[PDB]
C-alpha cells in the first residue's frame, strides 16, 4: 500500500494567498510554538542532584563478586576471556595452595572494553558482573586498565546493589 | 504540568491544539 | 575554480567528511567526497571472531540505526543455519525496529535542520528521543549499542512493563512529529532551502544504486519490507510513503511520513505480540537459560561450547537486506562451516548515496551541498566500515 | 556631570549588553525544553561576567595575517556601536545632532568595514569568502534600510531624532507606515547579523567567516558590539515606529515605555532566532533587490504624495 | 584652536598623498576613506551639513566599498613600507614648505546673519527642485544612462 | 567638542580592551554577477543621495514641481531596476 | 595583605571564569557524538553547565575527542588542537579514543588520541553514558580548580 | 491561582531553613524545591523524594560537607552517594 | 484581467507596489487639500516682512498688522 | 519554569532606564532645574546667548518683568 506525501485562482484563494506571502502568516504561526514551550515545563534534571533513570540490566562498570562466605567466585574457566569481543580480559591462574583452583591475574582493560556485557552472560559462576556505576572517569590512562584488586575493591563496594539487580533480572536471564 | 490555566491557554492558543492531552513531562 | 575542503571538522558535516570542492563563485563546480575518515577495519576484524562476538560491531556499523542494522546480521545468520526466530522475537525485532526507524529519522530531519540553521527541533525531539532510548535500555540494558538482536532471536524477554511505556509514548509522539512540521514542513524559508535541491530522476536513483527513500522520494516503489517480507513485517500494515517531485523537500515529507507509518506497526506490535520464547530452542544455536546451565549437563556443555567456540555455521554464502532507516542494509556472510565467519561485506545504503553527491549537487552554492549531505542521512560509520 | 552622563550610557548600557547574552541563552533554552544557564552564580546571572573573563584570559592567537587591519577591526567594531548610542533620542538625548537620522545611518554603514577588513586580514579562505557574503547582503540592506528612513523622516519633517517624540504624540508610527515597520524590522535583521539573516557566521554552512581566526579579546570586542547593535537597532524601532510616551512634566515614563518595547522587540529577534532556519545567500539577497526593495521605493512616492495631497507637510521647526 | 582647520586641511593632504604614492588598492581605498573622514569634517567646520553628510554617506560609504569589493576581485597580489617611508619624507617636505612661510584660524565664517530662521546648508541644495532644476534633470539622466552603458560594458 | 569628547572616550574604551586581551595573556572569486549588483548599489546610493534633500524640498513653495520632480526621479530609478530584470541581469 | 594571599585569591577567580564557561569543541567521529548531543539536549543540558559547543577551533576550550581516530584523521586532529587557543584541555570520551576500543588491533585505528593529542579526562564507556560524559566534563571542572598558575609564577 | 504559585514560591524559600539555609542550597544547586526526606545516610548526604515532580527530577540528593573529610561543600561530585542509595536515585529500585 | 488575478496570488508585490505607484500619482492630481500645501508652505513666516513706504493711495494692511485689512489665514484656521 | 528568565531581564531593563532617567536628570541639574535649551537654529543659539550676556554668565539663570 503505498501513499503520495506531495502529490499536490478565484479571487479569494489569490486574495488569501497574497495575504499569507505579504503578512507571513506561516511565519507567525511558527514563532507561536516556540512560545507555546517556553510556557512548558523544561526536562533537564540538577546531574548531581537528580539522576536519569537505568534500570537493573544497565552494564556501566565492571566488578568481580565473592561468595557471601568471602570465596571470591571467579574459579579461572577463562571463557569471559574467550568471549571477550575486545581481547579486553587477560586472565592466568594456577593452583592456590588450598587446591583450589584460582585467577592469579585478572586484567580489564577498560579502554578496550566496548561494555557488551557479554562476560556477565559467559560466566558460570556468574562472578564478572555489569556494575551498574557508569561515573567511574580517569585523570590517567593507567587508572583505567584494572586488575583483580580493583575489580574484587569494585566489587566488594556495589556487591549490595549488583546483589538486588541479579536479583531482579535472573528469572529473565 | 503546573500550567495554572492561564499559561496553558496561550500555549493552547499559541500552538492551535491541546499539548495537556499529550504532555512532555511524562508523569506516573 | 577554487578549491576548498568542506573539512573534517566542520560543524555541518555530519561527523567527518572531506568534501574537496570546485566552486566557481560560490557555485559549486566539483564535488568529490573522500571518505575513509572512519574506516576501522569492521569487515576484516569480523573474520577474526566468531559469530556472537561479530554481532557488536553492527550495532556500530550505522549506530543511529543501532538495532534495525542486528538485525540484518541475524537474518543472515539464521538463513546461513535455516533457523528462524520463535514467533515473539520476530515482533520485538518488528517492535525494536521500527523504534529505531523513528530514532533514525528524528536524527535524520533534525540534524538536517540543524546544519539549515532551525536549531529548535533537534532539541523538542531529542528528548523524545531520549525516551526511547530509555526503551533500549530497559531491555537490553544500553543506551545505544544494546546487542538485544542475536542472531537466534532477541537475547531477553521485554522486561515486565515495557510494552505498557512504549504505549503512552507512542500514544503522544504523534504531536511531537506535528509540532515540527508547523515549523518546517510550510515554513516559508524551509521550503526554498529544500524544494528543487538535489532532485535525483527515477532512472537514474535506480541507476546510481540509491535503493533507500532516495529511491521512495523519486516515486519509485520500493520498501524491501512490503516487496521481501522479513520477520513479521509480513503481518503489519503500513503504507510506503511514496514521493514526487523528488528533491530535498519531498524526501524529508517522506520521511516525517514513515516516522507516522511506524507509530502505525508499533501500535499493532503492542495489540498482537504473542506470548512465547524469544530464543531459538535449539541449544546447538541460542545460548542455554542460566537455569538449565546450572542444573542441567548437556546445557552446561552447550553453554561452554556455544560461548568459547561458536554456532559452526553450515558453509554457504548469503545475501540478506532489509530497510534499514537509511535503506537498504545488506550483509553478504560467506561463511565456511567454521564457527567465525569468512568474509562480511556490509552494503552501507550511504556508500550508494555519497557517490550521488557529484550527481546531485551540480551548479549549485555552498549551501546546497550542506542541505543535500543531510538529505541522504549519512551516517560515515556505515559508509567508512 | 556631562563625564557623568557618559558613564551613565555607556556602563549602564554595557551591563544591559552582557545581560542580553543570558536572556538569549535563556530564552532560547525554555523554548527548546531546557534551563538554560543557572548553575554559575543565581540563576546564571554571574554566567555572562564568566566567560567574559574565560575570552580575555585566553591567547589572542595572531596567524601567521596583516597585524594592523587585523586588531584595528574589533576596534572599529565597539567604537561605532557605543558611538551610534550617543545621539538616540531617550528624553533629554545625549547629544542634539540636529541630523541624528543621518549620523545613525552613516556610522551604521561605516561598521562594514570591520567585518570586509577582518576577512581579508584573516587571510583563511573561509573568512574571505564571509566577508564578500557579508560586505554584499549589509550594503544592500543598507539601500532598503536607508530608503525606509527616507520614507519616515519625509512625514517627521527632520532628521533629528527628537522630532518623533513630538509627532508620535498621538499615535504610534506603525499605524501609518506599518508597511515599513515590518521592513524595517526584517532589515534591522539583516543589519545585526541575526538568524534568519546569519550567513556571515553560519557556521553550518560555512564556519564563522568573520572571526574564523578571532578568540579571546577580538571575539569579545565584535561580540560585545554585535550584541550592543542588537538593542540599538531595536531601540531605534522603539523611537522611529513605536513611540513610547513622553510627558514633559514627568520625563521618566518615557525611559520606562522605551525600556519595555526595546526589551519585547529585542526578545523578538531572540524568538526569530530560535524559531527559523537561514536564509540563503541568493534568497537573502533576493528578497531585499527582488523582494522589498520595489515595495520600499513606491511607498516612499507614496509617502512624498501623502503630506501633499493631505496638505500635511510636517513642521520644520 | 583656530589651527584646527589648517590641522584638518593637512591631514587630508596627507592622505592624498599616500593614495598619490599607490599603495595596494586596499590601501589606497583605506587611505582615501580617512582623507573622506577628514574632508566631511572640514565642510563641517564651515558650517555645511547635508554637505559634510554626503561624501560621508557617498564615499565613506560604498565609494570605497564597491572599490574595496572590486579589488577584492581584480586585485591579488598584495615596498608599502618604503611607501610609508617616503610619505614621512613628504610629510617632512609638507611640513618644512609651511616652515619656510614660517619665518615670513583668524578669519573663518567669514560673515554670518546671527539671526537667521531658514539659512542652512541643504536648503541651497534642495533648489535644485525650485529655481535650480536643470541640475537634477541632467544627473537623472545622467544615471538612468549610466545603467545601460554598465550593463552592456559588462555583457 | 562635546561629541568629540564622548567620541574620544569611545575609542579609548575599545583601545583599552584589545590591548588587555593582549597585554593580559601573559601567563581567486569570480563574483560577475555581484559585481553587477555592486555597481548598482552605488547608483542607487547616489539616487538616495538626490533623494535625500526631499525633507526640506517638501516645504517648497513650488510644492508642485517637488512633486513633478522626485516623483520622476523615484520613477525612472525604479525603471533602471526594472530593467535589470527584464533584461534579466541581475538573476 | 600578604601576596601569597591575595595571589590564591586572584588564581580562584582565574580558576572560577575558566572552569565556568568551558566552550567545547565539535569533534565527533565515532557515533558518540551521539551520545554528546544528548548531553548538549534537554534531559542533561550542558549549557546549565557553562558548556556552549562553540564549532570553531579558535574560540573553544576543551575537546571533547569523542569517537574512533583513524589514522586518516590523526593528523586533522592534531592540527585543529594545535589551533585552539593557550589554555586548552582535551576530554578523551569512548573507548575507541581512550584507548582502541573493539577496533584496538585493528591497522586504521590510532590506539588511543593521548597517542597524539595530551588528554585531561578519559570517559569511559563504548557510547560512555551521557551523564558519565556531564560526571567527566565536571571532573575537570575540579581539575581545573586546582590549578594554581599565579601561585607558581609568585613562588618562581 | 498565581497569588497560590507565589504563596508556593514563598513556602519554598521558607522550607530551606532561614534565610542563610536556602542561600546554602541555592549557591549549591541552584534549584530550591521541598520535598519529605526518605532518609540520611552514614557519610552526610539527605535525600528527598516528590511525587509530584516528574520523572526525571522527582528524586533528589542534597550532598553534605566533608562526607570522607573532602571540603564536598563546593565541589559536589556524583561519586559521594553510597552505593546502596545509588539505584534509589537512579530510579533502579523504587523502595528507599 | 485573468493574469491580474494570478499575479494578485503570484508576484503578489509587484502588484501592490504599482497600485501604489499609482494611487500616488493620482491622489494629489485630485484633492480638496492639494492646493493648500503651496499655502500652508507659502504662509509659514520664515523670513521678515519687511514694511512698506506708506506713500500714498495704499490699500495695504494698515500700519498696525491688527488692522483689518491684509490677507488672513483663517483658511488655516479653522482647517 | 519560564519564571526564571526574568532575573537577567530585570538587570537589563534596569539598566535600560537608568541612562534615561540619568541623561534627563544630569539636563535639568546642570542647568538650573530648566531644560537644556535645544539650539537647533542660530535664532535659538542666539536667545540662548543673548540669555547668558543678560545675567552672571549662564543662560539659565533667567531675569524677569522685576529688571
Ligand atoms: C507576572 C509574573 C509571573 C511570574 C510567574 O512565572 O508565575 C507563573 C505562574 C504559573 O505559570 P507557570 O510558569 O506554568 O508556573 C508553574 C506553576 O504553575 C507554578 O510554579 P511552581 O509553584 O511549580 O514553582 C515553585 C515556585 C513558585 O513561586 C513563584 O511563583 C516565583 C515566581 C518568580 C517570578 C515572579 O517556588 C519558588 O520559590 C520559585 C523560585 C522563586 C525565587 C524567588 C523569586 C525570584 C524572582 C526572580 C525574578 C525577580 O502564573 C503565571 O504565569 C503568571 C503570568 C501569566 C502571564 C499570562
Ligand atoms: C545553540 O547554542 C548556542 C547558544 O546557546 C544557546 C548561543 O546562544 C549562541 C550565541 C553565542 C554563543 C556561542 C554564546 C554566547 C556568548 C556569551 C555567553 C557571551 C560572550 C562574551 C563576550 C563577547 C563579552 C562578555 C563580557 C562582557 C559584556 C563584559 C562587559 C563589561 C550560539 C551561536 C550557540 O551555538
Ligand atoms: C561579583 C562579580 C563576579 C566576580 C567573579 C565571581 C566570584 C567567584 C564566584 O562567584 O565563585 C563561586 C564559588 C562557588 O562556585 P562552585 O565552583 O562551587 O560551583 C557552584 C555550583 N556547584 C556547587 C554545583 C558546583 O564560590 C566562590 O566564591 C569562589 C570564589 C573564588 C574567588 C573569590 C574572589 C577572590
Ligand atoms: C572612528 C570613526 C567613527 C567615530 C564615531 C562616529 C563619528 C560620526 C561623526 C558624524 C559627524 C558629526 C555630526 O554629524 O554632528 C556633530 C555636531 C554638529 O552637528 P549639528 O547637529 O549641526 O550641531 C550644530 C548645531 N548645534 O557637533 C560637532 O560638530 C562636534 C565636532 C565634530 C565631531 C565629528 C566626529 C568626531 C569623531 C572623532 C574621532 C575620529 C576618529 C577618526 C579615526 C580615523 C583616523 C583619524
Ligand atoms: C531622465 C529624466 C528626464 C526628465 C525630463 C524632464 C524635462 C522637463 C524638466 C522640467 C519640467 C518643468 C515643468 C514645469 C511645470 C510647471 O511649471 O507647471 C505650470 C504650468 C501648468 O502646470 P499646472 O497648471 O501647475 O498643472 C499642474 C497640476 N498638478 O506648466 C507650464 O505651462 C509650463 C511651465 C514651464 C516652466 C519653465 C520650464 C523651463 C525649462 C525647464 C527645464 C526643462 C527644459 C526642457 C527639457
Ligand atoms: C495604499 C497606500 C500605500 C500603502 C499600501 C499598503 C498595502 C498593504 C501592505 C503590503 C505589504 C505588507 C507587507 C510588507 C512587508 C512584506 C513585504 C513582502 O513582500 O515580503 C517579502 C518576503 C516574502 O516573500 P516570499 O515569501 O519569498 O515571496 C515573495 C513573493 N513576491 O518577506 C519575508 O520573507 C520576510 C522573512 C522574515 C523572516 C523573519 C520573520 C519575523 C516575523 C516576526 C516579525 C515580523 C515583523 C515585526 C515588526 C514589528 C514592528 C517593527
Ligand atoms: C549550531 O551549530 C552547531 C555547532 O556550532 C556552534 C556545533 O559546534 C555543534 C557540535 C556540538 C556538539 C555538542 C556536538 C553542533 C551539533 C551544531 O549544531
Ligand atoms: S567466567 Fe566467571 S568464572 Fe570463568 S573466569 Fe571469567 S569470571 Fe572467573
Ligand atoms: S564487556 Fe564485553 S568487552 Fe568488556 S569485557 Fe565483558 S566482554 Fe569483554
Ligand atoms: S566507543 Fe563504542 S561508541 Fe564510542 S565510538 Fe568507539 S564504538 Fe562507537
Amino acid at each position: 500500500t503505498y501513499k503520495y506525501v506531495n502529490k499536490k485562482v478565484d479571487m479569494k484563494s489569490a486574495t488569501d494567498n497574497a495575504a499569507r506571502i505579504l503578512m507571513w502568516t506561516e511565519l507567525i504561526r511558527g514563532l507561536g510554538m516556540t512560545l507555546s514551550y517556553l510556557f512548558r515545563e523544561p526536562a533537564t534534571i540538577n546531574y548531581p542532584f537528580e539522576k536519569g533513570p537505568l534500570s537493573p540490566r544497565f552494564r556501566g562498570e565492571h566488578a568481580l563478586r565473592r561468595y557471601p562466605s568471602g570465596e571470591e567466585r571467579c574459579i579461572a574457566c577463562k571463557l569471559c576471556e574467550a568471549i571477550c569481543p575486545a581481547q579486553a580480559i587477560t586472565i592466568e591462574a594456577e593452583p592456590r595452595a588450598d587446591g583450589s583452583r584460582r585467577t592469579t591475574r585478572y586484567d580489564i582493560d577498560m579502554t578496550k572494553c566496548i561494555y557488551c556485557g557479554f562476560c556477565q552472560e559467559a560466566c558460570p559462576v556468574d562472578a564478572i558482573v555489569e556494575g551498574p556505576n557508569f561515573e567511574f572517569s580517569t585523570e590517567t590512562h593507567e587508572e583505567l586498565l584494572y586488575n583483580k584488586e580493583k575489580l574484587l575493591n569494585n566489587g566488594d563496594k556495589w556487591e549490595a546493589e549488583i546483589a538486588a539487580n541479579i536479583q531482579a533480572d535472573y528469572l529473565y536471564r | 504540568a503546573s500550567a495554572t490555566r492561564v499559561i496553558q491557554k496561550l500555549r493552547n492558543w499559541a500552538s492551535g491544539q491541546d499539548l495537556q492531552a499529550k504532555l512532555q513531562l511524562r508523569y506516573q | 575554480n577554487m578549491t576548498l575542503n568542506f573539512g573534517p571538522q566542520h560543524p555541518a558535516a555530519h561527523g567527518v567528511l572531506r568534501l574537496v570542492l570546485e566552486l566557481s563563485g560560490e557555485m559549486v563546480r566539483k564535488c568529490d567526497p573522500h571518505i575513509g575518515l572512519l574506516h576501522r577495519g569492521t569487515e576484516k576484524l569480523i573474520e577474526y571472531k566468531t559469530y556472537l562476538q561479530a554481532l557488536p560491531y553492527f550495532d556500530r556499523l550505522d549506530y543511529v540505526s543501532m538495532m534495525c542494522n542486528e538485525q540484518a546480521y541475524s537474518i543472515a545468520v539464521e538463513k546461513l543455519l535455516n533457523i528462524q526466530p520463535p514467533p515473539r522475537a520476530q515482533w520485538i525485532r518488528v517492535l525494536f525496529g521500527e523504534i529505531t526507524r523513528i530514532l533514525n529519522h528524528i536524527m535524520a530531519v533534525t540534524t538536517h535542520a540543524l546544519d539549515i540553521g532551525a536549531m529548535t527541533p533537534f532539541f523538542w525531539m531529542f528528548e523524545e528521543r531520549e525516551k526511547m532510548f530509555e526503551f533500549y535500555e530497559r531491555v537490553s540494558g544500553a543506551r545505544m549499542h544494546a546487542a538485544y538482536i542475536r542472531p537466534g532471536g532477541v537475547h531477553q524477554d521485554l522486561p515486565l512493563g515495557l510494552l505498557d511505556d512504549i504505549y503512552e509514548f507512542s500514544k503522544n509522539f504523534s504531536l511531537r512529529i506535528d509540532e515540527v512540521e508547523e515549523m518546517l514542513t510550510n515554513n516559508r524559508i524551509w521550503r526554498n532551502r529544500t524544494v528543487d535541491i538535489g532532485v535525483v530522476t527515477a532512472e537514474d536513483a535506480l541507476n546510481y544504486g540509491f535503493s533507500g527513500v532516495m529511491l521512495r522520494g523519486s516515486g519509485i516503489q520500493w520498501d524491501l519490507r512490503k516487496t521481501q517480507p522479513y520477520d513479521v513485517y509480513d503481518q503489519v500494515e503500513f503504507d510506503v510513503p511514496i514521493g514526487s517531485r523528488g528533491d530535498c523537500y519531498d524526501r524529508y515529507l517522506c520521511r516525517v511520513e514513515e516516522m507516522r507509518q511506524s507509530l502505525r506497526i508499533i501500535e499493532q506490535c503492542l495489540n498482537k505480540m504473542p506470548p512465547g520464547e524469544i530464543k531459538v530452542d535449539d541449544a546447538k544455536v541460542s545460548p542455554p537459560k542460566r537455569a538449565e546451565m546450572k542444573t542441567s549437563m548437556e546445557s552446561l556443555i552447550h553453554h561452554f561450547k556455544l560461548y568459547t567456540e561458536g554456532y559452526q555455521v553450515p558453509p554457504g554464502a548469503t545475501y540478506t537486506a532489509i530497510e534499514a532507516p537509511k535503506g537498504e542494509f545488506g550483509v553478504y556472510l560467506v561463511s565456511d562451516g567454521s564457527s567465525r565467519p569468512y568474509r562480511c561485506k556490509i552494503k552501507a545504503p550511504g556508500f550508494a548515496h555519497l557517490a550521488g553527491l557529484d550527481k546531485m549537487s551540480k551548479g549549485h552554492m555552498l549551501a546546497d551541498v550542506v542541505a543535500i549531505i543531510g538529505t541522504q542521512d549519512i551516517v560515515f560509520g556505515e559508509i567508512d566500515r | 556631570m556631562f563625564f557623568i552622563n557618559i558613564l551613565t550610557l555607556l556602563v549602564p548600557i554595557l551591563i544591559a549588553m552582557a545581560f542580553l547574552t543570558l536572556v538569549e541563552r535563556k530564552i532560547l533554552g525554555y523554548m527548546q525544553l531546557r534551563k538554560g544557564p543557572n548553575i554559575v552564580g543565581p540563576y546564571g546571572i554571574l554566567q555572562p561576567f564568566a566567560d567574559a573573563m574565560k575570552l580575555f584570559m585566553k591567547e589572542p592567537m595572531r596567524p601567521l595575517t596583516s597585524m594592523s587591519l587585523f586588531i584595528i577591526a574589533p576596534t572599529l567594531s565597539l567604537t561605532l556601536a557605543l558611538s551610534l548610542w550617543v545621539p538616540l533620542p531617550m528624553p533629554h538625548p545625549l547629544i542634539n545632532l540636529n541630523l541624528g537620522i543621518l549620523f545613525i545611518l552613516a556610522t551604521s554603514s561605516l561598521s562594514v568595514y570591520s567585518i570586509l577588513w577582518s576577512g581579508w586580514a584573516s587571510n583563511s579562505k573561509y573568512s574571505l569568502f564571509g566577508a564578500l557574503r557579508a560586505v554584499a547582503q549589509t550594503i544592500s540592506y543598507e539601500v532598503t534600510m536607508a530608503i525606509i528612513l527616507l520614507s519616515v523622516l519625509l512625514m517627521n519633517g527632520s532628521y533629528s531624532l527628537q522630532t518623533l517624540i513630538t509627532t508620535q504624540e498621538h499615535m504610534w508610527l506603525l499605524l501609518p507606515a506599518w508597511p515599513m515597520a515590518m521592513m524595517w524590522f526584517i532589515s534591522t535583521l539583516a543589519e545585526t547579523n541575526r538568524a534568519p539573516f546569519d550567513l556571515t557566521e553560519g557556521e553550518s554552512e560555512l564556519v564563522s567567516g568573520f572571526n574564523v581566526e578571532y578568540a579571546a579579546g577580538p571575539f569579545a570586542l565584535f561580540f560585545m558590539a554585535e550584541y550592543t547593535n542588537i538593542i540599538l537597532m531595536n531601540a531605534l524601532t522603539t523611537i522611529i515606529f513605536l513611540g513610547p510616551l513622553y510627558y514633559i512634566n514627568l520625563p521618566e515614563l518615557y525611559s520606562t515605555n522605551f525600556m519595555m518595547e526595546a526589551l519585547l522587540l529585542s526578545s523578538t529577534f531572540l524568538w526569530i532566532r530560535a524559531s527559523y532556519p537561514r536564509f540563503r545567500y541568493d534568497q537573502l539577497m533576493h528578497l531585499l533587490w527582488k523582494n522589498f526593495l520595489p515595495l520600499t521605493l513606491a511607498l516612499c512616492m507614496w509617502h512624498i504624495s501623502l503630506p501633499i495631497f493631505t496638505a500635511g507637510v510636517p513642521p520644520y521647526m | 584652536m583656530n589651527n584646527y582647520i589648517f590641522v584638518l586641511s593637512s591631514l587630508f593632504l596627507v592622505g592624498c598623498l599616500g593614495l598619490a604614492l599607490k599603495p595596494s588598492p586596499i590601501y589606497g581605498g583605506l587611505g582615501l576613506i580617512v582623507s573622506g573622514f577628514v574632508g566631511c569634517l572640514m565642510v563641517l567646520g564651515f558650517g555645511g551639513s547635508f554637505l559634510g553628510l554626503m561624501v560621508f554617506l557617498i564615499y565613506l560609504g560604498g565609494m570605497l566599498v564597491v572599490f574595496g569589493y572590486t579589488t577584492a576581485m581584480a586585485t591579488e597580489e598584495y615596498s608599502n613600507w618604503l611607501i610609508l617611508g617616503f610619505l614621512v619624507l613628504g610629510v617632512i617636505m609638507e611640513v618644512f614648505l609651511i616652515c619656510v612661510l614660517n619665518y615670513y584660524g583668524d578669519w573663518l565664517m567669514y560673515e554670518v546673519d546671527d539671526v537667521g530662521v531658514m539659512l542652512e546648508g541643504g536648503i541651497g541644495v534642495a533648489a535644485m527642485y525650485s529655481c535650480a532644476t536643470w541640475m537634477m534633470v541632467v544627473a537623472g539622466w545622467s544615471l538612468f544612462a549610466g545603467i545601460f552603458i554598465i550593463i552592456e560594458i559588462t555583457r | 567638542m562635546n561629541l568629540y569628547t564622548v567620541i574620544f572616550i569611545n575609542i579609548l574604551l575599545s583601545l583599552t580592551l584589545i590591548l588587555v586581551a593582549f597585554w593580559l595573556p601573559q601567563m581567486l572569486p569570480f563574483s560577475m554577477k555581484f559585481f553587477l549588483v555592486a555597481i548598482t548599489f552605488l547608483l542607487f546610493d547616489l539616487e538616495i543621495a538626490l533623494l535625500l534633500p526631499l525633507p526640506w524640498a517638501i516645504q517648497t513653495i513650488k510644492t508642485s514641481t517637488m512633486m513633478i520632480m522626485a516623483f520622476i526621479l523615484v520613477t525612472i530609478l525604479s525603471l533602471g531596476l526594472a530593467y535589470e530584470w527584464t533584461q534579466k541581469g541581475l538573476e | 595583605s600578604r601576596a601569597e594571599y591575595v595571589v590564591t585569591k586572584l588564581d580562584d577567580l582565574i580558576n572560577w571564569a575558566r572552569r565556568s564557561s568551558l566552550w567545547p569543541m565539535t569533534f565527533g567521529l565515532a557515533c558518540c557524538a551521539v551520545e554528546m548531543m544528548h548531553m548538549a539536549a534537554p534531559r542533561y543540558d550542558m549549557d546549565r553547565f557553562g558548556v556552549v559547543f562553540r564549532a570553531s577551533p579558535r574560540q573553544a576550550d576543551v575537546m571533547i575527542v569523542a569517537g574512533t581516530l583513524t589514522n586518516k584523521m590523526a593528523p586533522a586532529l592534531r592540527k585543529v588542537y594545535d589551533q585552539m587557543p593557550e589554555p586548552r584541555y582535551v576530554v578523551s570520551m569512548g573507548s575507541c579514543a581512550n584507548g582502541g576500543g573493539y577496533y584496538h588491533y585493528s591497522y586504521s585505528v590510532v590506539r588511543g588520541c593521548d597517542r597524539i593529542v595530551p588528554v585531561d579526562i578519559y570517559v569511559p564507556g563504548c557510547p560512555p553514558t551521557a551523564e558519565a560524559l556531564l560526571y567527566g566534563i565536571l571532573q575537570l571542572q575540579r581539575k581545573i580548580k586546582r590549578e594554581q598558575k599565579l601561585k607558581i609564577w609568585y613562588r618562581r | 491561582e498565581l497569588v497560590e504559585v507565589l504563596k508556593r514560591g514563598v513556602q519554598q524559600v521558607t522550607g530551606h531553613g532561614g534565610l542563610r539555609g536556602l542561600l546554602r542550597v541555592f549557591f549549591r544547586a541552584n534549584d530550591i524545591r521541598i520535598g519529605t526526606l526518605v532518609g540520611e545516610d552514614k557519610y552526610g548526604n539527605k535525600y528527598y523524594e516528590d511525587n509530584k515532580q516528574f520523572f526525571g527530577r522527582h528524586r533528589w540528593v542534597i550532598y553534605t560537607t566533608e562526607m570522607n573529610g573532602k571540603n564536598t561543600f563546593w565541589d559536589v561530585d556524583g561519586s559521594m552517594v553510597p552505593p546502596e542509595w545509588h539505584r534509589w536515585l537512579h530510579c533502579m529500585t523504587d523502595d528507599p | 484581467s485573468a493574469f491580474l488575478k494570478n499575479a494578485w496570488a503570484k508576484e503578489p508585490v509587484l502588484v501592490v507596489s504599482f497600485s501604489v505607484w499609482g494611487l500616488a500619482i493620482i491622489m494629489p492630481m485630485i484633492s480638496p487639500y492639494t492646493k493648500y500645501a503651496s499655502m500652508i508652505n507659502k504662509a509659514t513666516p520664515y523670513n521678515y516682512p519687511v514694511p512698506v513706504r506708506d506713500d500714498g493711495n495704499m490699500p495695504d494692511v494698515p500700519s498696525h498688522p491688527q488692522d483689518p485689512l491684509g490677507p488672513s489665514l483663517d483658511w488655516l484656521k479653522n482647517l | 519554569m519560564w519564571f526564571e528568565i526574568l532575573p537577567g531581564l530585570a538587570i537589563m531593563g534596569v539598566c535600560l532606564v537608568i541612562p534615561g532617567v540619568s541623561t534627563a536628570y544630569i539636563h535639568k541639574f546642570t542647568n538650573g532645574g530648566k531644560e537644556k535649551r535645544v539650539a537647533r537654529v542660530q535664532y535659538q543659539w542666539y536667545l540662548m546667548e543673548r540669555d547668558r550676556r543678560i545675567s552672571g554668565v549662564n543662560r539659565y539663570y533667567v531675569s524677569k518683568g522685576l529688571e
